[PDB]
RNA sequence: GGAGGUCAACAUCAAGAACUGUGGGCGCCUAUAGAACUUAUAACGAACAUGGUUCUUGCCUUUUACCAGAAC
RNA sequence: AAAAAAUUAAGGUAUGUAUU
């Protein structure tokens, strides 16, 4: 982090929330943290089954836990159908992962929990997101983030579980926390085009293998511009025979002289060739 | 790439389509600027005089005619589909997607034989047919 | 201009929703498409803003649609830097007591709620319940006196203009037993050889050297080698064994101090 | 190709005739958004362009009275040939 | 008038000496743009995530997955 | 009283006739 840092200069954006909210659109409020996270929950879990809806997959379902399942054992050709891409799975393990721990939250607040297990279920879930979720099965590279809290994991037990030191209490969450915090500032905007993209489409539906290719367009253009419109087609066809024909000739060192051509034309081929042996 | 003619509306695509009656409609869905939907129309444009007898070639463009997109769901620079007495034909290079043709093709031995291929077991009415060469590794 | 209001219009519209829920609102372009794009983004607000386990609640400020189509939690967490550490080395504390007081410790199951089971509602199921108390420390009174009157507040100084900036709650500044209170609390999550002279080769000059050279310290991080190649070694006299004399490890922790 | 050259549909959809078978403020804002960053964020042509200008001059006459298909190599014939040596096969002897 | 506004809009954003151009005021002073050099990249942020290209390590020679180094 | 985990996914659609 130390030996690569960044550096950004963005005069250019005002922020997506305070754009987001101006027009009639928008409202704003307060409320209970808990309950905008039940809202958010909730929300997910429509927009998903939506596109889901739209896209025809009316034998899969999700639960409330956000795990899809089948809901009769499909045929080969319906799987191939269903087959969804990673994106929208990476979505989805993210959905699962708040989910998890909004509810938390909730049993918190009905009072079936204890605020000290509380802290050592959001300090469990963080570390043991890969197992809880498995989010990692659409990105491998989420590995980073799932080793770092392990190694978090490792170090903060030495230091207060080696006295007294066996089972749970523990509760301290801080680090672990940053760490998906900026793990999810990093994807959101991949998300948000793949996202983007699919509504839009709901609504609307050198080198050598180059170079060689690309030459002879640029010159046939150029001399199929200059043509005197009576005649252009006809007189083209046996231009891009000459160019085929001088190009073998270069090849086999046939020096490719031509009774009556203007000269103009012959040293534009000339000019070609000597660019595409090169 | 003058060699091989181009259709300028979707009417020109289904008459061309329905009164070729003995030989395959072949066509390249992709627009003119792409770097592989150039690249294809070379590796037909020297191969269409050669099959001129079971096959014929044409050329359109996703900008020019978009009404085929949806149906047919065109998606990427360019798309090989082909056709005999109306029926779209289908053919496994391997790849995963039947319908249709994406990637490359690499020699004009090669595509002529896919031609070849898809024209004798199409005579037969069969609606599969298998390419002998199959690149799912390559696309 | 841009007015805020009750919340009781959001519950209202959430309550008109749920009925809409799902499939039947497909038409939607101007609300629904554009809404749920950004709702990723929404997500980030909220799990930042999480309540801390020294708050019963966090009641936060949101920007909802008017169709119901998605809540983003508009604030951000400005904290005060050595309370902040305070705090949280407090409940460090607290944990290792509640640790020592009893042996069976219950972690929580899990997958809190059943698949097929739906959500609970937080206005009937939730808004009676209570808090039940949180964490929190037996701090002594007479000791932190000055700490003790609103450690624990979503603010840790709610605002005092002496004390604080303003109600923006950027800037601050306190009284020398506020600091030394404060640093005596925080203490236990905080401990660093503090002079300079400990990390000899532990700085980050170091490091980037030992990467340079592809020549870690023992306790180090070791990386690939930066420069590819160590093919050449080629005798010669003035590298010759006989030429050379020979004491000394020549360990890699010279390398990188010199 | 007569098709080609005739120009005119009835006022068609192309799905349906032949039979086919298939196998506004959220904008505005966000294409504010981007612009907030465009905002913020040949060759060969060259080389030859200079070329095409001076071909301008050639008179239609002489753009009629050009040879048409020189071949340099004889590539037809060595073809054949090179197609007739290696038609058949042989089984080898006993 | 003043503080505060978790209200918005519009500009910029490391610092310094020295060159060139434009504008204003009476050769001098001030502002803006470009180029070069230094500081340590003392930090616009004692925080640090993802992606594209080009190279170099492993690969099924395939990915809407990656391994771990480099530069842009 | 000697010891279980740290790896993921696409390249898997039978034609063909008949009925809707």
């Amino acid at each position: 982090n130390e030996l690569h840092p960044t550096l950004p200069t963005n005069h250019n954006k005002t922020k997506l929330l305070k754009s987001l909210k101006n027009t009639k659109y928008f409202q704003q409020t307060t409320i209970d943290w808990v309950e905008a996270g039940l809202q958010l929950c909730r929300q997910g879990h429509n927009m998903l089954n939506l596109l889901i809806h739209r896209k025809g997959l009316t034998y899969l379902h999700l639960d409330y836990n956000f795990n899809l399942k089948p809901t009769k054992t499909l045929t080969t050709k319906e799987r191939k159908k269903s087959r969804l891409g990673n994106s929208f799975h990476l979505m989805r393990e993210l959905l699962k992962m708040m989910k998890l721990i909004v509810d938390t939250h909730v049993q918190f607040r009905l009072g079936n929990v204890d605020a000290f297990q509380l802290a050592d279920g959001i300090h469990y879930i963080l570390n043991h997101i890969g197992q809880l979720t498995g989010i990692y099965r659409y990105k491998y590279k989420v590995m980073h983030q799932i080793r770092a809290c392990k190694d978090l994991k490792h170090i903060i037990y030495y230091k207060f579980n080696k006295n007294l030191g066996k089972g749970p209490g523990c509760g301290f969450w801080q680090p672990a926390w940053r760490v998906w915090l900026n793990f999810l500032r990093g994807t959101i905007p991949l998300l948000e085009r793949y996202i983007g993209n699919l509504i839009t489409r709901q609504f609307e539906g050198r080198l050598d293998a180059y170079y060689d290719l690309e030459l002879r367009n640029s010159v046939m253009d150029d001399i199929l511009e200059m043509m005197p419109e009576s005649i252009r087609q006809k007189k083209a066809r046996t231009i891009l025979q000459h160019l085929s024909e001088a190009w073998r000739c270069w090849k086999a060192n046939i020096p490719w002289d031509v009774p009556g051509m203007p000269a103009p034309i012959k040293k534009i081929i000339e000019r070609y060739i000597k660019s595409k042996a090169d | 790439s003058v060699l091989l003619p181009q259709l300028r509306t979707g009417w020109h695509v289904d008459q061309a389509i329905v009164t070729e009656t003995k030989r395959l409609v072949v066509i390249r869905f992709g627009r003119k600027n792409d770097r592989q939907c150039m690249i294809m129309d070379e590796l037909l444009s020297s191969i269409a005089e050669r099959v001129r007898n079971f096959a014929v070639i044409y050329l359109c463009d996703i900008d020019e005619v978009s009404d085929f997109d949806e149906m047919y769901e065109l998606t990427d620079p360019m798309t090989v589909m082909f056709f005999y007495h109306n029926k779209h034909m289908m053919c496994d290079f391997g790849t995963g997607n039947n319908n249709k043709l994406n990637f490359i093709v690499d020699d004009k031995q090669e595509m002529i034989d896919i031609l070849e291929t898809i024209f004798r077991g199409a005579r037969k009415n069969k609606g599969l047919v298998v390419s002998p060469y199959d690149y799912n590794h390559k696309r | 201009p841009k007015a805020e209001m009750p919340p009781e219009h959001l519950r209202k519209i959430i309550n008109t929703h749920s009925d809409m829920a799902s499939k039947m609102y497909n038409t939607d372009k101007k609300a629904f498409l554009g809404a749920l794009k950004y709702l990723p983004h929404a997500i980030l607000k909220l799990l930042e803003n999480m309540p801390h386990p020294w708050e019963q609640a966090k009641e936060v400020k949101v920007l909802y649609h008017t169709s119901g189509a998605i809540t983003f939690v508009n604030e951000t967490p400005r904290v005060i830097e050595p309370v902040y550490t305070a705090q949280w080395s407090a409940t460090w504390i607290a944990m290792r007591r509640e640790k020592r007081d009893r042996t069976h410790f219950k972690r929580m199951r899990f997958p809190p709620f059943d698949d097929d089971e739906p959500p609970l509602s937080y206005e009937q199921h939730i808004e009676n319940i209570e808090p039940l108390d949180p964490i929190n420390l037996p701090l002594d009174s007479q000791d932190d006196e000055y700490v003790k009157d609103w450690l624990y507040d979503s603010r840790p100084l709610e605002e005092d203009s002496k004390k604080v900036n303003g109600t923006s709650y950027k800037k601050w500044s306190f009284d020398l037993p506020e600091m030394s209170n404060l640093y005596r609390l925080s203490t236990p999550l905080r401990d660093e050889v503090t002079d300079k002279n400990y990390y000899y080769l532990f700085d980050k000059k170091s490091f980037f050297n030992g990467k340079a050279l592809n020549n870690a310290i023992p306790g180090g991080p070791k990386f690939e080698p930066l420069y590819p190649r160590e093919e050449e070694e080629d005798y010669n006299e003035f590298n010759s064994i006989d030429r050379v004399i020979f004491r000394v490890p020549i360990r890699s922790e010279y390398k990188v101090a010199f | 190709p007569s098709f080609l050259d005739q120009e005119p549909p009835a006022g068609y959809v192309p799905g349906i005739g032949r039979g086919a078978t298939g196998f506004k403020t959220l904008e505005l804002k966000l294409a504010q958004k981007k612009k907030k960053r465009a905002n913020e964020k040949s060759n060969v042509k060259r080389q030859f362009a200079d070329l095409k200008e001076s071909l301008a001059a050639v008179t239609e006459s002489e753009w009629m009275d050009i040879p048409d298909a020189t071949d340099f190599t004889r590539r037809n014939k060595r073809n054949r040939i090179q197609e007739q040596l290696n038609r058949k096969t042989y089984a080898a002897p006993d």
